[PDB]
């Protein structure tokens, strides 16, 4: 829920300025900003045949996307962060994992405990 | 027939989708535009003080004349290159039967694209990749000097430029430019200490520079707001155009329906 | 009385101003205008443009080349091509640039490349003699 | 008469060269914007 | 609904037609001179 | 009713477009509605199945530009958009080739390509390996050493 | 089926059009729809045969330009296009007129046009002769000397 | 064939853009009176005036009337070489050259 709001919210945006791409390096700030948080979305929701997701992993990729932390990346890239990412707090950070799974809700601490591994992995991304 | 209905609707949607978004587009580019008109302005209307105080009036009876018109190489304006060429062709008929000798300079393909056809051994030389960016004094600048650094001393000249009025409106207006013989020979100009014929000539070749910079940025304002209102009736008219074909779509699909449910019925009752 | 009026082709400075004096360093020498100065029409080269208002206050700028007009109504009209506060220019740069252009001049043979040469050296030079 | 008049050029060509020059020597934080305001990009045909 | 305008082949389908192959041609006689 | 129930009983159907039969490409096989079950990363490999999907992916994005050629013209994209479209037709005319059974058709001489001389010249195509060559150069030819060298003699004659 | 069978047993077919009717024009033949079998050189003349065949080639390309027309505006066409537009439209308002039946609803005198002056004046006008003359100087006419001095009336 | 294939092709390049005025040429050259059926040879070589360049001095307004006069000149001195294209089936370089030079003298003097 706290996550798919703000995303479906974003989306909804993105889907009504998106006519104006193509042309969207000439439009104001807010328009471009639409258009790239939309972008950075619609390659957030793309998914590989019979791989389904662990509805905490996709809680802490929705995390990433809608919180600000990909739109410095490029969309070609966008697909590969999700990916390693994934790994890597599929490896190093099975607790939080555990915790958002166990309580079925991001909590403050498992909200800075999020904030900190996704700023710390983009930090350290290629 | 339903498939050549549907057909024609996704185009004219599509056609409305674009044009709405290039309306938008020139909205943002006019924006921009009529920013920087202001102290454009007041720079190229500064630079003609001079010749309004000192009533500087021109020759009556010189031959050779030059003829430059404003524009751009970009279309889906409106009047604004028509404009410049009917007022360019109507000067060169003017002036020719008039027995001066008239070179024309087009700044913008779109000018020269026009003119060319008919007004082409009355041509010296044209300007292409106008309208993209916004116009600069270095563009102003290599227009001037591809004028100067040309050979053709002209006695008198005028530039034919879509002066910006409002967002509806613009007029096509035309100013004077003057050269060293002109100048000098005043007698108002008398007045003016320290002057000799070298400065006369470094001034009247700035004021060209200058005068070319002020159109540009009269004519760069008044082709974007007749951009933008042209896209939005562009837009106005594919909805009206989607209107009448939904109506039509929707009256073609209840016809066919009807014709299968009448075709199936007939087989059936032949039973 | 003196209404001026000193502008770049993207910035205004002044318009219609009552200022009491300008310093302009014309092609033909340097000189300063006040109130009911001979009519006179000049070109610009590279230098400092002092603008004394009504109250003492001066306000300069360096201005790359353009025109001045005074009018017999007392109207200044100042246009520069490259106007700009002495602020926004570094020392390092100009020297530099002159430098390189004293070298491309020692170089150069020909007569209108040789011209170029000399007027960018020149300009160079009040760029030094103006920032310090 | 100047030097580069003698020399065949204009004021036009002066101008340019006198305000290419102060550009140069403006300090980086103006310089980006200021070589993009007064740039041409109009070509002759 | 994408490439509508050009499949509907309509007034505008055959301007967008004619605009691509003028550019295109104009763009392979560039192209074959500098090789 | 008849094409739309035979196509739940294939495996890899091949659909023919008089649109692109239009444009004279030959086989007219339209690539945006052709569709195998074997086309599978796991069965057909990475690259293979990458580069299929990046030609599908540019012959769309060319679908969606040809309406704003429409409406403004050629001259007023970006000049990656130009490139998209330039990569796209070139994409379009090397999807083409001559049939020895279509030899009293086209004139041309039949070709066999292989699998990986086929993958190899989508991706280089892709990569942007060609954008000097002309578009032309790529319709009805074999592998990409046919495009070279045709576009060698178009560049000799022309 | 009923008209489209009635079709194959004429020979000429006067195809009137609603959609010209509310444009005014009447009477409302659609002239790329109606068709005679007597068009023909060897029947007809050249001089009417040509002049027929000219009308039928404007107003085609007229309709062709109709979608452009309305929605890019009539501004984004060619010179030679735009010419195209308004000889098309004279020669759509020239060839109304005002029926001696209609008199009675329209108060304008019915005209009965002989062929000679019918092709001189499409000649004229496909020629070129008259495109100083606004269109509606050609609308509810007889022949063409009616359009030139209603042209003269107008202004 | 020889003739129609380039026709052929050089009609869908004009298509493509409606180069133009060959195009045209072509365009304007298809266009047939009705009951007037010709021949294979006259046909080949009013096919062959219209694809080698003969006809893009001519505006098109006037192409069709020269096809006319044309016809009459190759039908009244210029038996022998439509009697070839007809009996070889093929035009041969020969007779290539020879309805090149009539084509160009008729071109000079039309």
């Amino acid at each position: 829920k706290q996550v798919a709001g703000t995303m479906k919210l974003e989306l909804a945006q993105y889907r009504e300025v998106a006519a104006f791409a193509q042309f969207g390096s000439d439009l104001d700030a807010a328009t471009q900003q639409l258009l790239s948080r939309g972008v950075r979305l619609t390659e957030l929701l793309k998914q590989g045949q019979y791989s389904p997701m662990a509805i905490e992993e996709q809680v802490a990729v929705i995390y990433a996307g809608v919180r600000g932390y990909l739109d410095k990346l490029e969309p070609s890239k966008i697909t590969k962060f999700e990916n390693a990412f994934l790994s890597h707090v599929v490896s190093q950070h099975q607790a939080l994992l555990g915790t958002i799974r166990a309580d079925g809700k991001i909590s403050e601490q498992s909200d800075a405990k999020l904030k900190e591994i996704v700023t710390n992995f983009l930090a350290g991304f290629e | 027939t339903l498939k050549d209905i549907t057909r024609r609707l996704k185009s004219i949607k599509n056609i409305q989708k674009i044009t709405k978004s290039m309306k938008m587009v020139a909205a943002a580019k006019y924006a921009r535009a009529e920013r920087e008109l202001k102290p454009a302005r007041i720079y190229g209307l500064g630079s003609l003080a001079l010749y309004e105080k000192a009533d500087i009036k021109g020759p009556e009876d010189k031959k050779k004349h030059l003829l430059i018109g404003v524009s751009s190489d970009r279309g889906l304006c409106g009047a604004i290159h028509s404009s410049i060429a009917k007022q360019m062709k109507s000067e060169v008929a003017t002036l020719t039967a008039a027995g001066k000798e008239v070179m024309l300079v087009g700044i913008g393909d779109k000018i020269r694209g026009i003119l060319y056809r008919t007004h082409s051994d009355q041509f010296l030389v044209a300007f292409k990749e106008v309208g993209r960016k916004p116009p600069t004094f270095g563009d102003a600048s290599v227009i001037a000097l591809e004028l100067l650094n040309s050979g053709y001393e002209f006695d008198e000249g005028s530039i034919i430029f879509n002066k910006f009025r409002s967002v509806i409106s613009y007029k096509t207006e035309e100013k004077p430019i003057f050269s060293l013989n002109t100048v000098a020979s005043a007698d108002s100009m008398s007045i003016y200490d320290d002057i000799d014929a070298d400065v006369l000539q470094n001034y009247q070749e700035y004021n060209l520079a200058n005068i070319i910079y002020y159109s540009l940025k009269e004519s760069t304002t008044s082709e974007q707001s007749a951009r933008m209102t042209a896209m939005d009736n562009a837009s106005k008219n594919a909805s009206e155009m989607i209107d009448k074909l939904t109506l039509t779509f929707n009256r073609t699909r209840q016809a066919v329906i009807t014709k299968e449910l009448i075709e199936i019925i007939s087989g059936a009752a032949a039973l | 009385q003196m209404s001026f009026t000193f502008a770049s082709p993207t910035q205004v400075f002044f318009n219609g101003a009552n200022v009491r004096q300008v310093d302009v360093p014309t092609l033909t020498g340097a000189f300063g205008i006040l109130a009911a100065h001979v009519p006179t029409l000049q070109v610009l080269r590279p230098g400092l443009v002092v603008v004394h208002a009504e109250d003492g206050t001066t306000s300069k700028y360096f201005v790359s080349s353009g025109s001045i007009a005074v009018n017999a109504d007392s109207s200044v009209q100042l246009l520069a091509e490259e106007a700009v506060t002495l602020d926004m220019l570094d020392l390092g740069a100009a020297k530099a640039n002159l430098e390189k252009a004293q070298a491309e001049l020692v170089g150069t043979a020909d007569e209108a490349t040789r011209a170029e040469i000399q007027i960018r050296i020149e300009a160079n030079e009040a760029l030094v003699k103006a920032l310090e | 008469v100047a030097y580069w008049r003698q020399a065949g050029l204009s004021y036009i060509r002066y101008s340019q060269i006198c305000a290419k020059a102060v550009r140069d020597a403006l300090k980086t934080e103006f310089k980006a914007n200021a070589e993009k305001t007064s740039g041409s990009n109009v070509k002759i045909v | 609904g994408a490439g509508s305008i050009r499949e509907a082949g309509g007034a505008f389908g055959k301007r967008e037609q004619a605009e691509e192959e003028r550019y295109f041609r104009a763009q392979s006689r560039e192209q074959l001179a500098a090789l | 009713p008849a094409p739309a129930t035979t196509f739940a009983h294939l495996d890899a159907t091949t659909v023919l477009s008089r649109a692109i039969a239009e444009l004279g490409i030959y086989p007219a096989v339209d690539p945006l509605d052709s569709t195998s079950r074997i086309m599978d990363p796991n069965i057909v490999g990475s690259e293979h199945y990458d580069v299929a999907r990046g030609v599908q992916k540019i012959l769309q994005d060319y679908k969606s530009l040809q309406d704003i050629i429409a409406i403004l013209g050629m001259d007023e994209l970006s000049e990656e958009d130009k490139l998209t479209v330039s990569r796209a037709r070139k994409i379009q005319r090397f999807l083409s080739q001559p049939f020895q059974v279509a030899e009293v058709f086209t004139g041309h001489m039949g070709k066999l390509v292989p699998l990986k001389e086929t993958i190899k010249g989508f991706q280089q195509i892709l990569a942007g390996e060609y954008d000097h060559l002309p578009e032309q150069a790529f319709y009805m030819v074999g592998p990409i050493e046919e495009a070279v060298a045709k576009a060698d003699k178009l560049a000799e004659e022309h």
